[PDB]
């Protein structure tokens, strides 16, 4: 019901306010300059109107006590009389350092929102992800868990990478379902094809056997690369989409020996 | 996830696929167009095509029985790229100095310099409009790009040289500033613009307006041109010895300056006379119809 | 049980605070919607004096003026419009999603012309976005003058007339907040209006102090001033496209866009279905320097709504290659949401984008006859052509007709795809045509040696732009495209040659095998090829993958380092001229002396020169220069 | 008197309507807005049991079910929250501009760590988007069950509920139009749910007619868990590892991470993560640029990173999630654009400390240099304020280095006490510039030159003007200084007296194909050598700038730089060629030798070969020459 209290927000480097026949990359730098003068100025001010008060503030305090000395003197409250209105110019110096200092509260009002005062660094914490320690697993004792609940668990997912054509649909499908890229989806591929060719559904088997040796593919030469599956199968799709005829060709073959 | 078992003729639409749906059966005319999606205010959408491949998907919902879409909202192959595109742009240095160096000899085409004359005072204006200070504006802080634009940069010595410079940018002739730098006064519309006049009639002869030595020197050269009076016509700011520099007349700025048509040879005197009040501002110079 | 009939209730102490403070976020729109008012004030008496002409015996002029008052902070506006009666003070103005103009939506059944501005009932309260109060002093001729006042503070007040001549419309009496003052700036207050009263039917003018000399008269000036000029440029769409002439309407042109030069080519588009609107499109005669500048937000396409400018969408109205056309698009149908900012259901623009585009493909044909000015087009803007032909799948048909290139045939003169192809003869089934650097280059290539001697026309083609377009147009009237610099160039010929050539490949066969040998690892495959002429060998590019200059184009250009894709695109052959004397020397050579190193490395260097030819790249041009100084220093003696 | 004070007024009956109409213009967000109200009321349950626990007795569990109905053409809404009373169902409920969130927030004025949004009071009416009527079945804790039956047309009414009870909170029946069936499908409920609930805290469940078709309770429709809210020093790299995979899909964990959170005027917290590799479409001018989302509250307001964060810093993933900021009346749009800069500013400092301490792991440095160094150098070429900082971060290959690169503060450690430039070459590949004669003399003198293979090098080096006080030069260019021993400086004049000359025959043989012809002792195995003037661009530049299909030929007349003819005098062929010049400068086989020797130099040097053809030609000549054939 009311955001005014963001309606004066100064920012240098606002690459909306810009102009054809000016260059912004050093215009930002001028900006930025300019606001840190202008806070500079304006804080000089304000310390010299805060000392100002203040001394004019310890000056009537000091007389206010001479006065009451000059009270108590036997004689001096004709002093006292002469002092009691300096003590008053004081007095009111110091108010009128105050009213100045009032008015730099005004200014501090109508001071633009930026990055130095609508926020603090409130919390960093930095952290590389370095590790986690060289190891190893025995990726067999892996797969005794891995393909015996993987695979029933994307069995209906290996299967979709199996009943797909274009290599597009394999790449983007396979972006999506990262985990599939591995071993236990080119083994059920391969059983698939099995079952199928049992289930005389040989069209089914032959598209399947493909889409195996596709992801063959992208094991094949992971292993060459030293690299994981995952981290580089789309450039087999690469690969696929780009090699020459004849090349592409002898990769199929290679590959066919591969899965 | 759409599978072409066929394919439509090419037409208007390029290559257009019969492609099955894998759920119904129903076989739809394929068609795709290449996308971007920005944009150097950052990427979000083409929204024209993404948008493309929209409409033609919800007409599917009208079921409307002569609207052969192209096959889903979606923007994929379609085996076209890719090839991914991305552009990258250079910088311009060509330098007001360079383009001076390259350009012709006294008589610089006044029309050419009307242009870039309007579109450095186009520049002040949003300039002052944005109150930049920097009276420490000279030739080479001025770019004159290939398509012949003036772009402003280097705001005055708070944030310019913060690598190598030159050692005597106060000391070297100071024929293209102001009588108020001269004077060691501020910055101002007529200080920026004194400035760049000295720079226009360069423009026009290929070479420096004034010339002299010291800041009294240079003023007793702008003089020459702009005329002189006795300590009458000074303003308050002024270190050099006001009333010391002996009175002389004014010498047509129109027949000193090469090809300086009387329009702005009024100008650039307005923008050249030594009271900073009496000169012209950025908007009127860039209103006059001299430019 | 029982059920209860409730009416629905609303927290109007909220809701106000919610229009003004949620509703709108550019406070720009403050002096649009109050303009927008008195422009609908204004249309109702239009209305009621155009069927009873006494409607106007307290006014005739219709206008809206603007008056800043910086002494006061403040602003006037003054509707000359019908104004509003004591109780549309109160009930329409002094109403949350109340306005008269839903009466007059209902009440001119006869007044079909008089089109109002808007109907929601709320954005006069934007006008406390930077306003602390307003005060709208009117005399509708139904009743008295009244002065309705309110600061938004969830009640308003109606004060009776105090004497301050409103015979007709409003003054609307606008308190400026503290830091709102920039509104009282000539620069500012016409940077907005300028942008949202375009094309007002009714003159805006404004009234301010004038920039002067002293008033020393000696010398002095006009005291203030009166900018009509805001509304000097009509609408010109909403005429009879027969009857708006280039006198009028290039002037449009030149208004529409700061270029004193009328504009190229241009059309007009009527549409009278669903989605009705005019439109108007606008080819400059010169591309803009940032005409590939896509770092900059488009806005030459701009959408007004009533002759308003709502949005510059172009994004969504132009597809990206069209963005070059500058044009008006005005539309009195479109559902806008209630901030106005954003038209609802973008389905909308989806629909006009391409019926727009219908239409500059048919500007583009017209320009086609006229082949003067059509190649100042085409020169313009054959990039963006090449980029729709590209990109834009869905128009390919009509924009690869507007192709035009320079031929073997053609030389200087560049000419239609359908010229060429109406030119083919009877054994040319194909389009021939070559890829490069330069003109002169692929003009002086052994590539294009026997396609002219087989009579053939050369399609010459020197941009990246063309080297991307080839890689879509594989058809032009029924007949398919074939590169001169791929393996394969099956030119029509005798028969008979065919079978010298075999007997050629026979004579050279050892040769090619040791070629091969010599340049393991160089090339994928050395062979002959009767293309070649001048030269005893070519470097030539495979059926696939990137040719020499697709190579260097983005190998370049492609801030992305696909490896990948490079290795795999990265193919070539090697041609043999089995009639030059080099290579029956060779032949010779090998024959003399197979293991004749000398002969090898005259092998390597013709590769190595046979790749310079064709634009391959050397692996290491130095070792070739070098080879060269070595040649230099045998034949110097050194 | 003269003046008559009213009370401002709203016309309900076409302000309902311009609420379902004209304030909104997406639909699908009906469900944001319920939800939302939702866990608001959820909240309240918490903050109201935290005072009285026995207010949880009526049900001790906070959630969100969402129940389709395909027979009906419903969508049945189940809120588990306080619920409300009939006095709140006709006062808040059914009014506009108006929610007992508020006046509960005032009661949380007491104190609380309690966050609720709603301070219109309008989302409900949302509903009425895509339903044609809503009906609200509550049963405050406090007061009986009660239906709340309307279509939006001006009134509603309440009656007291028979049959199923709820123990708390309330219901909603969404009368769903005929043609926003589409909110019935599985996926497109799934689709808002993630693009605006993600992060609630409360769970909400889909009930889909499932395997037997019934009811199966999706549970993990929104497991997804706020990180952020949690104390990063008590998040493990496991737990950050997890959100950032979950973040983004990414089956591979970030490289690294970072929490960062403001205070003040402007608050938020946030995480940002930069990946171990480089997307394919990290060049892709067809990515929408989202790689780190704005929330309010955890509620999804926009992905606007156009504007949050750098093109070149374009690759970062996280979640920015602020405390209070000034959204429109339309929640997917934000006032004051300023602020996302002001953000933007902030997350940059930190993206570059995060940067710098990576910088400091070097292994894993090396390894995100390699997948976004290009996007350093992007950023050089466009951010003119950090730039210098981004120059900290760039790592080249050099001289003495071998093939690992180098930070430029490292060259310049490496600089000689004489050495107040860094030299070096750009190329197409590190061997062309290794094999470059501009590199010999230079390493003749026991120099380093730094190895720039990028064609973005040539737009990162015209920005790389100053390093540390050292300047920068191309060994490419002419007036390339390496120490000149005052002896030899002598000897060079010496020689070039001597082939004075010859310079001057090599020019009027080449007059119009190169600027000037003179020895330079830059040379050390090559006679000549063509050399690219300061002005202008650079034989690497100029090809690459050629290879650019969206270029403007006509700015090249301000582009073109001067090639010069250098010249090595310690040549037997530049010698040979001085004594043909005495013996002969009208000899045309020596000038045919010149302007083969200029093609050489000039296509060996980089620069565009006028014309293949014709220099193979030559070339084709000489070999019938050597092999005797004409
Ligand atoms: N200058 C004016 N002269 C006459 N009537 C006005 C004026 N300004 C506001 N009104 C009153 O306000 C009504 C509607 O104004 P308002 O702008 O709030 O709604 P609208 O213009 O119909 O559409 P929108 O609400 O989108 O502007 C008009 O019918 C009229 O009664
Ligand atoms: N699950 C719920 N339990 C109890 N009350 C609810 C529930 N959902 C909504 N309400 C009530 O609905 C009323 C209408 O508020 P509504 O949600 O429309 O405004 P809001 O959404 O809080 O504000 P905004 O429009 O900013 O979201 C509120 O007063 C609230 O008490
Ligand atoms: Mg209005
Ligand atoms: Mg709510």
């Amino acid at each position: 019901v009311d955001y005014s209290v963001w309606d004066h927000i100064e920012v240098s480097d606002d690459e909306d306010e810009t102009h054809p026949n000016i260059d912004t990359a050093s215009l930002f730098r001028w900006r930025h300059q300019a606001r840190v003068e202008r806070m500079e100025q304006f804080q000089k001010e304000k310390e010299e109107l805060d000392r100002g008060c203040r001394e004019c503030k310890r000056k009537v305090a000091e007389c206010q006590r001479k006065l009451k000395e000059l009270e108590v003197a036997e004689g001096g409250k004709a002093e006292l009389e002469r002092l009691q209105a300096e003590a008053q110019q004081l007095r009111k110096e110091e108010r009128s350092w105050e009213q100045k200092l009032e008015e730099m509260r005004k200014k501090e009002k109508s001071m633009p929102w930026n990055v130095d005062t609508l926020s603090k660094d409130g919390f960093s914490k930095s952290m590389v992800n370095t590790k986690p320690e060289k190891t190893e697993e025995d990726s067999e004792e892996v797969r005794e868990q891995k393909h015996k609940t993987f695979v029933e668990k994307y069995e209906k997912q290996i299967k979709h990478f199996g009943m797909l054509r274009r290599w597009d649909d394999s790449q983007k499908y396979l972006s999506d379902n990262v985990h599939l890229v591995c071993e236990e989806t080119a083994n059920y591929l391969v059983i698939w094809c099995i079952d199928l060719e049992v289930e005389e559904k040989c069209a089914l088997m032959e598209q399947v056997a493909h889409q195996t040796i596709v992801m063959q593919f992208i094991l094949e030469l992971a292993k060459s690369l030293k690299v994981d599956p995952r981290a580089c199968f789309r450039q087999f799709f690469t690969k696929i989409k780009t090699a020459d005829r004849q090349y592409m060709e002898g990769f199929n073959d290679e590959l066919e020996a591969f899965k | 996830r759409y599978e072409p078992v066929a394919e439509i003729g090419v037409g208007a639409y390029g290559t257009v696929y019969k492609a099955r749906d894998p759920h119904s059966g129903h076989f739809v005319a394929l068609k795709s167009v290449r996308v971007p999606n920005g944009g150097g205010g950052g990427g979000g959408l083409p929204i024209s095509t993404v948008r493309e491949v929209a409409l033609l998907r919800r007409l599917e919902a009208f079921e409307h029985p002569n609207v052969v879409r192209l096959m889903d909202v979606c923007a994929t192959s379609r085996t076209d790229r890719e090839i991914k595109v991305t552009l990258v742009f250079e910088h311009v240095d060509q330098d007001l100095r360079t383009y001076l160096d390259k350009a012709p000899p006294p008589g610089l085409p006044a029309e050419t310099i009307k242009d870039l004359m309007r579109q450095f005072l186009r520049g002040l204006d949003f300039l002052h409009a944005n109150c930049i200070v920097h009276r420490d504006l000279k030739p080479e802080n001025i770019l004159v790009t290939s398509g012949g634009t003036v772009k402003l940069a280097d705001f005055g010595l708070a944030r310019i040289y913060s690598y190598q410079m030159a050692l005597t940018p106060v000391v070297v002739t100071l024929w293209y500033r102001a009588p108020e730098v001269l004077l060691q006064s501020t910055y101002a519309t007529p200080v920026d613009m004194w400035s760049v006049g000295c720079i226009f009639a360069e423009m026009f002869r290929r070479k420096p307006l004034f010339c002299g030595n010291s800041e009294a020197d240079q003023l007793g050269k702008i003089f020459d041109l702009i005329g002189l009076p006795p300590e009458d016509d000074w303003p308050r700011d002024v270190s050099l010895p006001r009333g010391a520099f002996p009175p002389r007349g004014p010498r047509p700025v129109q027949s000193v300056v090469p090809e300086m048509e009387e329009s702005g040879a009024q100008l650039l005197l307005e923008m050249l006379t030594f009271n900073p009040h009496k000169r012209i501002s950025a908007f009127r110079a860039l209103q006059h119809s001299y430019l | 049980e029982e059920v209860e009939t409730f009416a629905f209730q609303a927290e109007i102490a909220q809701l106000m605070s919610l229009i003004i403070n949620t509703f709108y976020s550019n406070k720009e729109i403050f002096l649009r919607e109050l303009i927008s008012n008195a422009s609908d004030a204004l249309d109702k008496i239009r209305y009621e004096s155009l069927t009873d002409p006494s409607k106007l015996d307290s006014g005739k002029e219709l206008k809206i003026d603007i008056i800043p008052n910086p002494q006061e902070r403040t602003l006037t506006l003054v509707d000359t419009g019908i104004g509003m009666t004591k109780a549309d003070l109160i009930n329409n103005l002094g109403t949350i999603a109340k306005s008269g103009t839903k009466a007059f939506m209902e009440a001119l059944q006869a007044g079909a012309d008089i089109s109002m501005i808007g109907q929601f009932g709320v954005g006069f309260y934007s006008a406390y976005l930077v306003a602390e109060k307003v005060v709208v002093i009117t005399k509708h001729n139904d009743d008295e003058q009244y002065a309705w006042e309110s600061s938004a503070g969830g009640s308003f007040t109606v004060r009776a007339d105090h004497g301050e001549p409103i015979g007709r419309g409003t003054k609307v009496i606008l308190h400026l907040k503290e830091d709102q003052t920039e509104y009282l700036e000539e620069r500012r207050v016409k940077e907005v209006v300028k942008k949202h009263s375009q094309f007002i039917g009714y003159p805006i003018t404004l009234y301010l102090e004038k920039e002067r000399e002293k008033e020393i008269s000696k010398k002095i000036k006009e005291k203030y001033i009166d900018q009509e000029e805001l509304n000097k440029t009509k609408p010109i769409w909403t005429r009879n496209p027969d009857d708006i002439t280039q006198e009028e309407y290039g002037e449009f042109y030149k208004s529409l866009t700061n270029d004193w030069e009328d504009h190229l080519a241009v059309k007009h588009f009527s549409v009278e279905g669903q989605l009705e609107f005019r439109a108007l499109l606008f080819i400059p005669r010169r591309a803009p320097f940032d005409l590939f500048e896509n770092k900059k937000k488009k806005n030459n396409i701009k959408l007004y709504v009533r002759r308003v400018f709502i949005m510059d969408s172009c994004d969504e109205l132009i597809p990206e290659y069209l963005n070059f056309i500058r044009g008006v698009v005005d539309s009195e149908d479109l559902p806008l949401n209630i901030s106005r900012e954003m038209l609802q259901q973008s389905k909308i623009l989806k629909v006009i984008r391409k019926n727009i585009v219908k239409k500059c493909l048919e500007l583009f044909s017209e320009l086609a006859e006229d082949k003067e000015n059509y190649k100042k087009f085409y020169e313009a803007f054959s990039k963006n052509l090449k980029l729709g032909i590209h990109e834009d799948s869905t128009n390919r048909r009509r924009l690869s007709e507007l192709l035009r290139y320079h031929t073997s045939q053609s030389g200087d003169e560049m000419t239609s795809l359908s010229e060429y192809v109406s030119r083919m003869k009877e054994t040319q089934k194909s389009i021939y045509y070559i890829t490069g650097e330069s003109k002169e280059q692929v003009a002086n290539s052994a590539f294009v040696e026997r396609v002219r001697k087989r009579g053939f026309e050369v399609v010459y083609m020197t941009e990246p732009i063309d080297e991307y377009c080839v890689q879509q147009l594989k058809e032009f009237d029924g007949k398919s495209l074939v590169s001169v610099t791929k393996e394969g160039l099956e030119l029509p010929e005798d028969e008979e040659e065919k079978k010298k050539m075999e007997e050629s490949k026979a004579k050279f066969e050892n040769l090619c095998k040791l070629m091969k040998e010599i340049l393991d690892k160089k090339v994928e495959k050395v062979t002959i090829s009767n293309r070649l002429v001048s030269s005893p060998c070519c470097i030539v590019t495979s059926t696939y993958g990137w040719t020499a200059n697709m190579e260097r184009i983005m190998k370049a250009q492609a801030l992305r380092d696909n490896s990948t894709m490079g290795y795999m695109m990265a193919k070539k052959h090697l041609e043999i001229n089995p009639d030059h004397p080099i290579v029956e020397t060779l032949r010779q050579k090998a024959e003399a002396d197979k293991n004749d190193k000398a002969v090898k490395d005259l092998v390597v260097l013709l590769f190595e020169t046979a790749l310079l030819s064709s634009g391959f790249s050397l692996e290491d041009p130095q070792t070739h220069s070098n080879r060269i100084y070595r040649m230099i220093k045998l034949g110097l003696g050194i």
